[PDB]
C-alpha cells in the first residue's frame, strides 16, 4: 500500500 | 549525467537443440530511461517480442528484460540490438550458449 | 470510520468526565479535537499523532490509543458548554481532509450558591398592555416545563453571569396574549420550590 | 481567529433557486476544503482545491459546483435547491503543519416559497419594583416575536457599547404555533444590572435583533413590506422611580 | 527471512509543454505487484502479481487516488526544480523516488527508506533515525525547509512503522507460496581457453530464488577478489535468477582453483571444481 502525501508535500 | 546500458544475451533454461525455451535480453544500468531493444535471428529482427515493466535500481539507473519463445539449433544464430542516446551506433551482442 | 460517545453529556459543574472517540483508518496521520459553539465554526483544540501521546490545555486533556482518543474535562465550568468534535486524517489518503465524528454536545449545569427563587411581573417599556413573567434565582435542581396551552409561552432555564460580582443566575420567562394571565400561575405546570417568593 | 472569511453568513432562498458561497483562506494557506453540516448530521467533506485546481472530491452532488480562483479565494455554487439543502456550509484552509482552520460558516435556509418570511417585532420589559427591593439587582427582558425563519442574532447595547456580562439569550427559538409547519418564532433575552445602575436615568439600554431576510435576489408581491435583512430594536432609559 | 516492500516513482517532464508522465511501481522484495501509469485516458492501478488480485475495489481506488494526486503534485515539483537549477521548459527532466520498509528474520521493522533523485543523482534522503533529511545542495535545502514545515519526516515515520510493515506482513502471508519460498541454485563449472596455455574458469548458478547470492573463486584456499569477472544477477523470466563468476587461470599442470556458492536455499555452502 503506498503512502498518501498531505498538502505542501512538493519539492 | 548519462549512463551506457549493460546488456546480457542468454536463455531462460540451458540450451538444448530441439527443445522449446525463451531467449532473454537483460538491458541494465542506463540513464535516461528511453531505450530501443530488438532480438535478432540470423541478423533479422523478431516480431512478437515481449518485455517487463521498466523500473530502476538503488543507483537510480534503469533496467528491463526483453524475451521471446524460441527453439535453438546449431545453424540459427541469435543476437540482440540496443539503442540509447549514449550509443553512437546500435550495440549488438550475440547469444553464446557455451559461455 | 469515526464515532463519538456519548452524543450528549449532562454534567454538573465540577463533575469531571471523559468524551470518547472511536476511529478506523488505514493508518493514522493525525487525530484532531475541535470545539464548536452554536453559530460559530469549529475551533482547534489539539492534534494527537501517536499512541500514548497526551496533550493538555487548562481544564482539557486529550489522550490517544490505537483504537480511540479521549478528551478528559476536569472540574467543568458552565463556559465549557459546547459540542466537541473529533476528526482524523488517514495516511492512505492524499491531502489533509478530516473525517469528523458526529460530536459530543456538552451542557454544564451551573452551581447556584445562594438561590432566592421568585416570580416577578415585568411591564412593557413602550407603554402597552403587554406583560412578561420572570421566574428567577432558583437552584440548579429546578426545571421549567412547557405549557400545554398554545396561548402561553414559557422559555427554558437560562443562566446569566454577573462576572463582576461573581454572581450566577437562572431565569425562565412566560407570557400570554390572554388578559387573564397572572404570574402566580405562570409556571403552574412546573415543580417550583416551596420557598418561592410571590410579591403583591 | 481563525483567519478564514466566509460570506454571506446567512442566506434565505426558495426551492429551484441557485446560491453562491464565498470563502477566503487564511493568509498563506493555498488549499480550500468545503464542508456541509446538515441538521442532526455531522460535518461531511464536499471538495478540496489546491492553488487553483481541484484536488479531491467528497460526496458533493452533481448540481453543486465550486472553484478556486488564481488569488486563492473560492466559490461554492448550489443549484436547483431543495428543502434538504438547508444546512451549514463551512470551509477550511490547511496550514503547512497539516491543521484545518475553519470559517464561521454560511447558514442556508431553503423555503418552498418566501411568503411566510416575517421580520421580528421587538419589545423591552422593565425591571419589576419587587425584584429591585428583594435583590438590589434589576432584570430587563427582551422579546423578539413573530419572525420566520429563525435567522436572528440578539444583542444588548448599554450606553452605545455591546455588553456580554449579565446577559443570557435562549439557545433555541420558541415556536408560536408548535403544530404548524412554517410556524413563526419567539426569542427572549435577559440583561441583569445592579439596582443603582438601572436607577440612573443617564443610563441607556438597547435591545438589538438583527434579522436576515430577503436580499433583492428574490421578488415580493404582497401588501406588507418586503421582509428584508434588517435590524429591529427596542430601548429603555434608566428610572429612579 | 529478510523481506522488504518498495514503491518506485518516476516523474518525467515532456519537452517542452506536454503533461508530465507519472509512473508508480510496487515491489515485494524483487517481485513487482502493482503498476500505475498516468499516460492513459482513464488511469487505474493495475495488479502485476497473482497474489494481489484478491484485494477489493476500495484498495484499488485508494491506490489510484494517491497516484492520480502524485501526478498533479509531481508536475508542480518538476516546475519547482527547473526553477532551482535555472533550466528551461525545453529539455526532459526526471524526479525519481523510492521508499519502503525492511524486516529481518523476525517480522519487525528493521529500517525505513525515502530517497529522491533529480535527473539521476541523489537529491534528498531521509536519515536512518526517520526524523532528519540529507540534502545534496542548496536547492535540496529549499525542499528540506518546505518538508520540515510540512512535517513530511514524522508522517513517513508513522507510515514506515505502521501501514507499511502491516501491509508487507499481509502480502507476505497471501503470497507465502512464492514470496516466503527459497529455491537453491543448480551449479556447474565451464572451462574455456582464452589464449595459448591460458584458460578461463566460469562457475554457473541457475534457477535460484531470491536473487541474494555470492560466488567466489578461491586459489589454494585464498579469496581472489580482483582477477574475477562477476557478472550482474539476471532474471530468468520464470521468477528465478541466474549468475556466473569467471577467473583468468594458467594451465600450470595442476588445479588449485575452487568456486564457493552461498545461498539461503542451500542447507550447506557448495564447493565446486572443474570436472572434465
Amino acid at each position: 500500500h503506498p503512502v498518501g502525501q498531505a498538502d505542501y508535500f512538493e519539492y | 549525467i548519462q549512463r551506457t546500458p549493460k546488456i546480457q544475451v542468454y536463455s531462460r533454461h540451458p540450451a538444448e537443440n530441439g527443445k522449446s525455451n525463451f531467449l532473454n535480453c537483460y538491458v541494465s544500468g542506463f540513464h535516461p530511461s528511453d531505450i530501443e531493444v530488438d532480438l535478432l535471428k540470423n541478423g533479422e529482427r523478431i516480431e512478437k517480442v515481449e518485455h517487463s515493466d521498466l523500473s530502476f535500481s538503488k543507483d537510480w539507473s534503469f533496467y528491463l528484460l526483453y524475451y521471446t519463445e524460441f527453439t535453438p539449433t546449431e545453424k540459427d544464430e541469435y543476437a540482440c540490438r540496443v539503442n540509447h542516446v549514449t550509443l553512437s551506433q546500435p550495440k549488438i551482442v550475440k547469444w553464446d550458449r557455451d559461455m | 470510520q469515526v464515532t463519538q460517545s456519548p452524543e450528549a453529556l449532562r454534567l454538573q459543574e465540577g463533575e469531571s468526565s471523559s468524551l470518547n472517540c472511536s476511529y478506523t483508518v488505514s493508518g493514522l496521520r493525525g487525530l484532531f479535537w475541535y470545539r464548536q459553539d452554536p453559530g460559530k465554526g469549529p475551533e482547534f483544540l489539539f492534534t494527537l499523532y501517536s499512541a500514548g501521546e497526551e496533550k493538555e490545555k487548562e481544564r482539557l486533556k486529550a489522550t490517544l490509543t490505537k483504537k480511540e482518543s479521549f478528551l478528559h474535562i476536569t472540574a467543568p465550568k458552565p463556559e465549557d458548554s459546547a459540542t466537541y468534535l473529533c476528526a482524523v486524517q488517514d495516511l492512505g489518503t492524499s491531502g489533509s481532509r478530516l473525517t469528523f465524528g458526529e460530536g459530543t454536545q456538552l451542557t454544564v449545569n451551573p452551581n447556584i450558591q445562594n438561590p432566592d427563587p421568585a416570580v416577578y411581573q415585568l411591564r412593557d417599556s413602550k407603554s402597552s398592555d403587554k406583560s412578561v413573567c420572570l421566574f428567577t434565582d432558583f437552584d440548579s435542581q429546578t426545571n421549567v416545563s412547557q405549557s400545554k396551552d398554545s396561548d402561553v409561552y414559557i422559555t427554558d432555564k437560562c443562566v446569566l453571569d454577573m462576572r463582576s460580582m461573581d454572581f450566577k443566575s437562572n431565569s425562565a420567562v412566560a407570557w400570554s396574549n390572554k388578559s387573564d394571565f397572572a404570574c402566580a400561575n405562570a409556571f403552574n405546570n412546573s415543580i417550583i420550590p416551596e420557598d418561592t417568593f410571590f410579591p403583591s | 481567529d481563525s483567519g478564514v472569511t466566509q460570506t454571506p453568513k446567512h442566506l434565505i432562498t426558495a426551492t429551484g433557486q441557485r446560491v453562491t458561497l464565498r470563502c477566503s483562506p487564511r493568509s498563506g494557506d493555498l488549499s480550500v476544503y468545503w464542508y456541509q453540516q446538515s441538521l442532526d448530521q455531522g460535518l461531511q467533506f464536499l471538495i478540496q482545491y489546491y492553488n487553483g485546481e481541484e484536488r479531491a472530491k467528497g460526496n458533493i452532488l452533481e448540481r453543486f459546483s465550486a472553484q478556486q480562483f488564481p488569488d486563492l479565494h473560492s466559490e461554492l455554487n448550489l443549484s436547483s435547491l431543495e428543502l434538504g439543502d438547508s444546512a451549514l456550509y463551512f470551509c477550511a484552509s490547511s496550514a503547512r503543519s497539516g491543521e484545518l482552520f475553519f470559517g464561521e460558516g454560511s447558514r442556508l435556509t431553503v423555503l418552498e416559497d418566501l411568503k411566510n418570511v416575517f421580520p421580528p417585532e421587538v419589545a423591552v420589559f422593565e425591571p419589576s419594583e419587587a425584584e429591585i427591593s428583594h435583590t438590589q439587582k434589576a432584570t430587563l427582558v427582551c422579546l423578539a416575536t413573530g419572525f420566520y425563519p429563525d435567522h436572528v442574532e440578539l444583542s444588548w447595547w448599554v450606553n452605545g457599547k455591546e455588553v456580554h456580562s449579565g446577559v443570557c439569550t435562549d439557545p433555541q427559538p420558541l415556536k408560536e404555533q408548535p403544530a404548524l409547519n412554517d410556524s413563526r418564532y419567539a426569542l427572549s433575552s435577559r440583561l441583569r444590572v445592579s439596582a443603582t445602575f438601572w436607577q440612573n436615568p443617564r443610563n441607556h439600554f438597547r435591545c438589538q435583533v438583527q434579522f436576515y431576510g430577503l436580499s433583492e435576489n428574490d421578488e415580493w408581491t404582497q401588501d406588507r413590506a418586503k421582509p428584508v435583512t434588517q435590524i429591529v430594536s427596542a430601548e429603555a432609559w434608566g428610572r429612579a422611580d | 527471512g529478510s523481506h522488504s516492500m518498495r514503491y518506485f516513482y518516476t516523474a518525467m517532464s515532456r519537452p517542452g509543454r506536454g503533461e508530465p508522465r507519472f509512473i508508480a511501481v510496487g515491489y515485494v522484495d524483487d517481485t513487482q505487484f502493482v503498476r500505475f501509469d498516468s499516460d492513459a485516458a482513464s488511469p487505474r492501478t493495475e495488479p502485476r502479481a497473482p497474489w494481489i488480485e484478491q484485494e477489493g475495489p476500495e484498495y484499488w481506488d485508494r491506490n489510484t487516488q494517491i497516484f492520480k494526486t502524485n501526478t498533479q503534485t509531481y508536475r508542480e515539483s518538476l516546475r519547482n526544480l527547473r526553477g532551482y537549477y535555472n533550466q528551461s521548459e525545453a529539455g526532459s527532466h526526471i524526479i525519481q523516488r523510492m521508499y519502503g520498509c525492511d524486516l529481518g528474520p523476525d517480522g519487525r521493522l528493521l529500517r525505513g527508506h525515502d530517497q529522491s533523485a533529480y535527473d539521476g543523482k541523489d537529491y534528498i534522503a531521509l536519515n536512518e533515525d526517520l526524523s532528519s533529511w540529507t540534502a545534496a545542495d542548496t536547492a535540496a535545502q529549499i525542499t528540506q525547509r518546505k518538508w520540515e514545515a510540512a512535517r513530511v519526516a514524522e508522517q513517513l515515520r508513522a507510515y514506515l512503522e505502521g501501514l507499511c510493515v502491516e501491509w508487507l506482513r499481509r502480502y507476505l502471508e497471501n503470497g507465502k507460496e512464492t514470496l516466503q519460498r527459497a529455491d537453491p541454485p543448480k551449479t556447474h563449472v565451464t572451462h574455456h581457453p582464452v589464449s595459448d596455455h591460458e584458460a578461463t574458469l566460469r562457475c554457473w548458478a541457475l534457477g535460484f530464488y531470491p536473487a541474494e547470492i555470492t560466488l567466489t573463486w578461491q586459489r589454494d584456499g585464498e579469496d581472489q577478489t580482483q582477477d574475477t569477472e562477476l557478472v550482474e544477477t539476471r532474471p530468468a523470466g520464470d521468477r528465478t535468477f541466474q549468475k556466473w563468476a569467471a577467473v583468468v587461470v594458467p594451465s600450470g599442470e595442476e588445479q588449485r582453483y575452487t568456486c564457493h556458492v552461498q545461498h539461503e536455499g542451500l542447507p550447506k555452502p557448495l564447493t565446486l571444481r572443474w570436472e572434465p
